[PDB]
């Protein structure tokens, strides 16, 4: 069984029973946080080329919290 | 994937006995299973069928009315319960799958059983009498003589005959049985050896009868 | 119901023949059929179904065509393992599933020099006679033709439906054949004669041979 | 047919409302020192209303103590470039947090892993004031959560960043539902006009809730599992429990059951769970095919059903239809059509949202009109 389903011919509809519930009926909340830094402006030879690719990761994280800052 | 299939013997014409096939290997419980029998030299024949949920039986024309299919899916089996029986439906009945899974149209069968056997005959069930047919001592000094055992009065079929549990199988003939005008079954098995050996090496035939839980070790002497 | 037959009953072919068998059925049965394979001795096996779709691990040389109320199956090359028999069932809509008639198919008898045949005679032991029946056994053994005549003898009397003869099927390494006669009686009728004894006439043999015992 | 019935409502209220009094001087600073112990916390805010509160990424720490004194020691000369993809990793989640909600507006509608993993929403749903059922419900399902599951960006200040996932509750759980499927039920005479077509309009789902109804008319926003039915409260009516006696009679004084009226003769075909509904009328071809036997069946006009078992397509004209291959027990409850009932004449040619006390009463009206003269 645990599914059943009945065409009634007199007004041409079937109905399909043997299903259970869930229903939202409301909502819960949480807080989600990520802690972050405000890694003050680094100042160094950028000679290196691992360095450099160090720097344009700081690029990327200090670029992505200003715009998340902005996007408000 | 393996089908085994119990219930087999025999039984008087008029009486009733149920088949039982269980199924491992497989998800049992979406395909549908056949029945198909097979008389003692002839072809195959179509008995029934039942589908996956087993809603659906269908029969063959020469057992509708007598045989009923039924099928259990928590155990995973299928059972044929033939009663009032005839002498025409002697055979062996093997259960087989069908080779399309969920579905109400019955296509062929492609895992098959190893069978069980029925016999209908009137005959009671009775073990075979082995006697020792010895070899004659004109046998030359050379000499390749012959000796071997006999099989009588068994039913039904078939004996098993090996010689030295199997040790022995060079020159051995084991002969096809035949109906003696007794209604029971018998055969003979010969062996032929080096006359040199007898009195030497011991000479011991093993039969097995099956239908009658029958072992016999026939020791053949000069 | 719907009515199959299978052509031929039998068929005798040589290794590496090409075999076509057909199957043909009462009405319109148009592609809904299956061909198995029963190997002597075995389980039947699907060998193809649809009338022309090979089964997974089925050798390639098998081929089946046809349609309608006409099916063939080929067999390009025969091999030793494709003896047996073959079954065409149909599936055509709702069963009953009808199968054929069948067709037998063995490898060609393998033709042998001729060989004359050992003949054995075997007396009913003590305790066969113990029993009330008495079973004398003519045995010949490994000969090549399957034809012999094997004739009983009591007491120089000719013997006549107290006998069964029963031959095995031909050797799979010398290619020769054996028979036993099988005379019984009752324990009374083996005690009223003297000399028991069995003529065997054969090609392989120049005369008949005839071999006898004396009861005691 | 019912979907305009509905309300509208916010459907993010509640996240919206969480971040407003996230904005209250010290609140961020109670979360933070909340979680300053461990990674999860229960956090009474300022509204009176009590949440979860997870740390899902810790950077200040990795960052501050293992990459920045690495860094400017001496003349931030890097010796291994394992740091360089070491800073790839941690930190590619936020990066593609905040592509996640720069594209969304700063409110995505599915809940994603970025967001939040499916440890860290099993651990959320674990520990939250719901019965063991719920929870049950809610971890064996993860997907269906995240898809009825919003995250709205709160704030980002005093060194963290803030979003609230706001989750589903599902009160009601294990309460008996059924589907309706309706099809158009015309008459088969064979003149081209002059032919009548009535439709059932509450086709959707229906679930027993507090000894009413929930009716959802769009049963598309609806999700089903094996035979679980999620659906949202927001999406529904509710009515009294006597419209299921729309099922076993459909002239009952109790309930009226809304129906719809037109001339329209097409062909159509309305699959359900268990078969298929085809509405063969006019000179359409109607098939019932099987996979491995081709067309089974051939359908004569009118209204009819068949089952899924042995049949696995339904052809109309050139559109094709697979049906669900889903395990069940179909039953053919034969009757006369209702569409027999009625004068061709007195039919009212058009009404979308009617009912049968209404359409009954309108045939009433036309035929007293028709009789005073
Ligand atoms: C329609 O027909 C008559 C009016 O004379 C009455 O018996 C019936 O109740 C009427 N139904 C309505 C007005 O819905």
């Amino acid at each position: 069984q645990n599914i059943t389903e009945e065409f009634y011919q007199s007004t041409c509809s079937a109905v399909s029973k043997g299903y259970l519930s869930a229903l939202r009926t409301g909502w819960y909340t949480s807080v989600i946080t990520i802690e972050l830094s405000n890694i003050k402006e680094n100042k160094c030879n950028g000679t290196d080329a691992k360095v450099k690719l160090i720097k344009q990761e700081l690029d990327k994280y200090k670029n992505a919290v200003t715009e998340l800052q902005l996007l408000m | 994937v393996q089908l085994v299939e119990s219930g087999g013997g025999v039984v008087q014409p008029g009486r009733s006995l149920r088949l039982s096939c269980a199924a491992s290997g497989f998800s049992f419980s979406h395909y549908a299973m056949h029945w198909v029998r097979q008389a003692p030299g002839k072809g195959l024949e179509w008995v029934a069928v039942i589908s996956y949920d087993g809603e659906n039986t269908y029969y063959a024309d020469s057992v509708k009315g007598r045989f009923s299919i039924s099928r259990d899916n928590s155990k995973n089996t299928v059972s044929l319960q033939m009663n009032s029986l005839r002498p025409e439906d002697t055979a062996l009945y093997y259960c087989a799958r069908d080779r399309i899974v969920d579905d109400y149209y019955y296509y062929g069968m492609d895992v098959w059983g190893q069978g069980a056997t029925v016999t209908v005959s009137s005959a009671s069930t009775k073990g075979p009498s082995v006697f020792p047919l010895a070899p004659s001592s004109k046998s030359t000094s050379g000499g390749t003589a012959a000796l071997g055992c006999l099989v009588k009065d068994y039913f039904p079929e078939p004996v098993t005959v090996s010689w030295n549990s199997g040790a022995l199988t060079s020159g051995v003939h084991t002969f096809p049985a035949v109906l003696q005008s007794s209604g029971l079954y018998s055969l003979s098995s010969v062996v032929t050896v080096p006359s040199s050996s007898l009195g030497t090496q011991t000479y011991i035939c093993n039969v097995n009868h099956k239908p009658s839980n029958t072992k016999v070790d026939k020791k053949v002497e000069p | 119901d719907i009515q199959m037959t299978q052509s031929p009953s039998s068929l005798s072919a040589s290794v590496g023949d090409r075999v076509t068998i057909t199957c043909q059925a009462s009405q319109d049965i148009k592609k809904y059929l299956n061909w198995y394979h029963q190997k002597p001795g075995k389980v039947p096996e699907l060998l193809m179904h649809d009338a022309s779709n090979l089964e997974t691990g089925v050798p390639s040389r098998f081929s089946g065509r046809g349609s309608g109320t006409d099916f063939t199956l080929t067999i390009s090359s025969l091999q030793p393992e494709d003896i047996g028999t073959y079954y065409c069932q149909q599936y055509d809509n709702l069963p009953p599933l009808t199968f054929g008639g069948g067709t037998k198919v063995e490898i060609k008898r393998t033709v042998r020099t001729v060989a004359a045949p050992s003949v054995f005679i075997f007396p009913p032991s003590d305790e066969q006679l113990k029993s009330g029946t008495a079973s004398v056994v003519c045995l010949l053994n490994n000969f090549y033709p399957r034809e012999a005549k094997v004739q009983w003898k009591v007491d120089n009397a000719l013997q006549s439906g107290n006998s069964q003869e029963s031959v095995t099927e031909q050797d799979s390494k010398d290619s020769t054949y054996s028979l036993s006669s099988t005379l019984t009686l009752s324990k009374a009728d083996y005690e009223k004669h003297k000399v028991y004894a069995c003529e065997v006439t054969h090609q392989g043999l120049s005369s008949p041979v005839t071999k006898s015992f004396n009861r005691g | 047919f019912l979907g305009f019935l509905l309300g509208v409502g916010s459907a993010i209220a509640s996240g919206v409302a969480v971040c407003k009094v996230l904005h209250l001087e010290g609140e961020v600073n109670k979360i933070k020192s909340a979680l300053l112990s461990t990674n999860k916390a229960v956090v009474s805010l300022s509204n009176g209303v009590s949440v979860l509160t997870f740390k899902v990424l810790d950077l200040k720490n990795y960052i501050d103590k293992q990459l920045l004194p690495i860094l400017n020691k001496q003349s931030c000369s890097i010796s291994n470039i394992e740091t360089v993809i070491e800073f790839q990793q941690k930190n590619n989640r936020l990066l593609e947090i905040t592509r996640e909600f720069s594209v969304n507006a700063g409110v995505t509608t599915p809940v994603s892993t970025y967001m939040l993993t499916n440890s860290e929403l099993l651990s959320l749903i674990n520990d939250m004031p719901i019965t063991n059922d719920q929870k049950k419900l809610m971890s064996n399902n993860v997907q269906i959560v995240r898809q009825q599951s919003y995250s709205i960006m709160c704030i980002i200040k005093e060194e963290v960043l803030a979003y609230v996932v706001q989750l589903p509750l599902y009160g009601v759980i294990d309460t008996p539902c059924w589907k309706l499927h309706t099809s158009p039920l015309c008459t088969t005479n064979t003149k081209e006009g002059s032919n009548i077509c009535l439709t059932r309009t509450d086709r959707g789902w229906y679930c027993d809730n507090a000894g009413s109804v929930s009716f959802f008319p769009q049963a598309e926003t609806c999700k089903v599992q094996s035979n679980r039915v999620f659906c949202d409260t927001m999406n529904s009516l509710t009515l009294p429990s006597e419209v299921n006696l729309c099922n076993v009679d459909i002239f009952n004084p109790k309930y009226d059951c809304k129906i719809m009226t037109s001339k329209t003769d097409v062909s159509s075909s309305v699959i359900t769970s268990l078969g298929a509904i085809v509405s063969c009328y006019g000179k359409t071809k109607c098939t019932a095919s099987n996979k491995n036997r081709g067309i089974i069946k051939t359908f004569s006009n009118g209204c009819d059903y068949v089952s899924n078992k042995g049949v696995d397509t339904v052809s109309v004209g050139n559109t094709l239809y697979y049906v669900n291959k889903q395990e069940g027990k179909s039953l053919y409850v034969k009757g006369e059509p209702i569409i027999n009932f009625y004068d061709p004449l007195v039919f009212p040619s058009d009404e979308f949202d009617a009912s049968i006390s209404q359409v009954n009463e309108k045939i009433n009206q036309s035929l007293a009109f028709i009789r005073k003269s």
